[PDB]
């Protein structure tokens, strides 16, 4: 919930899960990724689409 | 003969050839077409009774 208001993110697309429900279930081995990309291909980085 | 002839219907897809759909469009969309053909052919098989 703290990651929802402090930084107004341009895009927030929670795939395969409901964004609000992430608080009440225990996952396994969370992985984080980071890089820099142009503004147009942010929609391009999505599952399935080329 | 009717069961054999049933293998040439779309059942609601863009075509009725698996190779055509596979080679004409990407998987993440062709999955629904393959689902439609598979459901139709399962019904055709279950209609054994």
């Amino acid at each position: 919930s703290v990651l929802y208001n402090s930084a107004s993110f341009s895009t927030f697309k929670c795939y395969g899960v409901s964004p609000t429900k992430l608080n009440d279930l225990c996952f396994t081995n969370v992985y984080a990724d980071s890089f820099v990309i142009r503004g147009d291909e942010v929609r391009q980085i999505a599952p399935g689409q080329t | 003969n009717t069961l054999v002839k049933q293998l040439s219907s779309n059942f609601g897809a863009i075509s009725s050839v698996l190779n055509d759909i596979l080679s004409r469009l990407d998987p993440p969309e062709a999955e629904v077409q393959i689902d439609r053909l598979i459901t139709g052919r399962l019904q055709s098989l279950q209609t054994v009774t």
